[PDB]
């Protein structure tokens, strides 16, 4: 019935909104975490090659 | 007639919609111009002639009453239809019952979200007014938070708390069939719920916490009930907490 | 009537700041509900805290409540509404607790209600 | 087993396999001092000789 | 026609990219240029209430937008640039207005940059 489908549309629209918002915030943390890792990547390259040759 | 004598009265109409249908069939056979659906245009006047005789007469007229409880059966959760919108405009409140609630274990199934009483607050006893007013706030706040956030597994701590309080609230509001509970022991269970004495107890065991508690409340605490009976007033909070804490000594958790 | 030629210059800037604050709160509640509330940035945390106060201080104590709840209520001239919201948006009063702001007619009343609570 | 994360710990507990060490709810920006405590514990286990080989998944 | 086709592609491309725009650091300048152009485009296309614009200055502002002279100009003050430009272009730029009224065509491109540059300096 008509008033049965409207409730399903409304509830799905609310879940769609929750999922879109969590996509935005995960994008922000992804870009930062990749930059942070690249910050510690030269530390890993430097340390690996000195610790090997000294070892 | 009984109200004119001065005694309180209650009238129940078991289905108004069947009355409306009898009017439709009677009018159509009389060759009267029809309207929406086919209901004759007089329907709203016919029901208002029925529903506005209910009253609370003044002390000069005798102090009587005539409360009325009409019922309407909606087809498949239909709304905005002709008879339901007419009656929903006339009546000073409405209770909406949900089939999908009933088959989910809430009984009698009552949706707090869509049910309203314009007179509400004034009618209650003063003890009830304090506890029932806060209970409305609690259940409205969790109705929205659960409507979206229940699908995800883990949430914020403060929301997991409000979800726990709402789940216990609906389980503590489940009731049996043809076993009315006197108001004196309603306020004491709702007070135990709102003030948060039920956190320790699991959701499944609550319908037994009630059962074993009301027996305890007739074995101990008769003075509390007596003050509420005639005063309409909440007893002193020191003694009420002493009573509930003793029962929580007796009751055995699964 | 919310245009500077009809209502007034300050009134236009005040009302648009209020609506932008509440619109930014309306899109932040679900993240607050399902991520940790500490994850909200300190600037958005400021918008949250003031949106809480704004949402409550649009409530008002009323003469018609005398039947339903009994309290006196009162009347507020326009200048005191617009200035009080300028006080809300400035933020020096952000220390006073959110519960005080319900059912009041002036920011001085909000100071009094907290005063009863002792804040 | 050494598990970093609640849903990992939940699966391992149902399976029952032991979890020598655990840490959870790390900040979304993890810093070296945080995981230095567990890193120093796990390598302390290998260094003191309580483990003979070590893996990461 | 020359400045309309570029503007049409600019709004079409920015409207979808704005749905992803809020992060600030995403890709290198190639993505951002579409951010920078779209932001200035949306600023220039707004109009004050009930005051209608004249055609030969309308063409000249759209040319200024779509050729990139605005790209250094800070985003916050982009509107104020139009108000100052309309009066200055009447004072100092009349030869360009006569050119458009003469030709239906864009001002002679050689002095067009110089004449616009004098306004750009006059704007502060």
């Amino acid at each position: 019935s008509l008033r049965d489908i409207k409730t399903r549309i409304n509830a799905t629209k609310k879940t769609s909104q929750i999922t879109k918002a969590m996509e935005m915030v995960s994008t922000s943390k992804l870009n930062r975490a990749e930059q942070n890792a690249k910050s510690f990547v030269p530390y890993m390259e430097k340390i690996q090659e000195v610790v090997a040759n000294v070892a | 007639y009984f109200m004119y004598k001065g005694k309180h009265v209650l009238v129940v109409y078991d289905d108004l919609s069947k009355q409306a249908a009898a009017y439709r069939e009677l009018s159509l056979l009389l060759r009267r111009p029809p309207g929406r659906e086919a209901y004759p245009g007089d329907i709203f006047y016919l029901h208002s002639r029925l529903l506005e005789r209910a009253a609370k007469l003044s002390d000069a007229k005798g102090g009587g009453s005539l409360t009325a409880l009409p019922f309407v059966e909606t087809q498949a959760g239909d709304i905005s239809a002709y008879i339901p919108t007419n009656v929903i405009s006339i009546t000073d409140g409405q209770i909406f019952l949900q089939s999908d609630l009933f088959f989910s274990g809430v009984r009698p199934a009552i949706n707090a979200g869509l049910s309203v009483s314009r007179v509400g607050g004034a009618a209650q006893i003063k003890a009830m007014k304090k506890v029932a007013g806060t209970l409305r706030l609690d259940l409205a706040a969790y109705r929205e938070l659960e409507a979206f956030a229940q699908f995800g597994s883990d949430l914020d701590k403060a929301t997991q708390a409000k979800l726990a309080r709402g789940a216990r609230t609906v389980e503590v509001l489940k009731q049996d069939l043809h076993q009315p509970i006197p108001v004196e022991k309603q306020v004491l269970i709702i007070y135990a719920l709102t003030r948060g004495f039920l956190d320790d107890i699991p959701v499944e065991d609550v319908r037994r916490f009630e059962k074993e508690f009301y027996l305890f409340l007739d074995q101990n605490g008769q003075h509390l009930l007596e003050h509420i009976r005639t005063t309409k007033d909440l007893p002193n909070e020191d003694d009420l907490n002493k009573a509930i804490e003793a029962f929580k000594k007796t009751f055995v958790v699964s | 009537a919310l245009a500077p030629e009809i209502v007034g210059e300050e009134h236009y800037q005040v009302a648009r700041k209020v609506q932008q604050t509440l619109q930014r709160y309306k899109e932040l509640q679900d993240i607050i509900a399902i991520l940790g509330m500490d994850e909200l940035s300190d600037e958005d945390k400021l918008v949250v805290h003031r949106a809480r106060r704004i949402q409550f201080f649009l409530s008002q104590n009323f003469h018609v409540a005398e039947q339903f709840t009994g309290q006196p209520g009162s009347y507020v001239p326009v200048k005191e509404t617009v200035r009080g919201f300028k006080e809300i948006l400035e933020g020096k009063y952000d220390h006073l607790p959110e519960d005080a702001f319900r059912l009041v007619g002036r920011i001085e009343e909000v100071v009094e209600k907290a005063k009863a609570m002792g804040v | 087993i050494i598990v970093i994360g609640r849903v990992g710990l939940s699966f391992f507990r149902k399976r029952n396999m032991p979890v020598i060490l655990d840490i959870t709810r790390l900040p979304d920006q993890p810093s070296f001092a945080d995981i230095k405590e567990i890193a120093r514990k796990t390598v302390g286990l290998f260094a003191d000789g309580t483990f003979d080989e070590l893996y990461m998944y």
